[PDB]
């Protein structure tokens, strides 16, 4: 009846590293979000934790 | 030592495109020295945010990368090339990033000559 056209256009925060690494004053940086455990996006690329799980970028692995 | 330091800068950024070297970006410039592999990186002085230079510095200090101090945001993204040139050579709209680092130098002698020779004395 009606054409339902809608794609999920995506919104980027002001270079959203900031939303992961936070140095303090002393310079040690702390990262909150989670680190994968996957080679692939190993020690660089890190996960999203959500409100019931994290999310990974690369290989979209979830927990609890 | 003929040519100007921060006019030095040009072709190790030039050479940082031959291998596609110029890890162009602030997340990937990010994730450029977290496999710790990235010999040299630069960094602007115009940015809107005072806390990300505290941010990339902070990485920039403990895994022992010698800085340059470039005044301009959008002066520095020319040097990746990102600047749309015209065909006459005006860069009619010029993409400017803050973190710009490098893995892999030129094949010469004339660029580190000034170059390194400038992050000796800081030493
Ligand atoms: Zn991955």
């Amino acid at each position: 009846t009606t054409p339902k056209k809608n794609k999920h256009k995506r919104k980027k925060v002001k270079l959203a590293v900031l939303k992961y690494y936070k140095v303090d004053e002393n310079g040690k940086i702390s990262r909150l979000r989670r680190e994968c455990p996957s080679d692939e996006c190993g020690a660089g690329v890190f996960m999203a934790s959500h409100f019931d799980r994290h999310y990974c970028g690369k290989c979209c692995l979830t927990y609890c | 030592g003929v040519m100007d330091v921060n006019t030095a800068l040009q072709e190790v950024l030039k050479t940082a495109l031959i291998h596609d070297g110029l890890a162009r970006g602030i997340r990937e410039a990010a994730k450029a020295l977290d496999k710790r592999q990235a010999h040299l990186c630069v960094l602007a002085s115009n940015c809107d945010e005072p806390m990300y230079v505290k941010l990339v510095e902070a990485l920039c200090a403990e895994h022992q990368i010698n800085l340059i101090k470039v005044d301009d945001n959008k002066k520095l993204g020319e040097w990746v090339g990102l600047c749309k040139i015209d065909r006459e050579g005006k860069p009619r709209k010029v993409v400017g990033c803050s973190c710009v680092v490098v893995k892999d130098y030129g094949k010469e002698s004339q660029a580190k000559d000034v170059i390194e020779e400038y992050f000796k004395c800081k030493k």
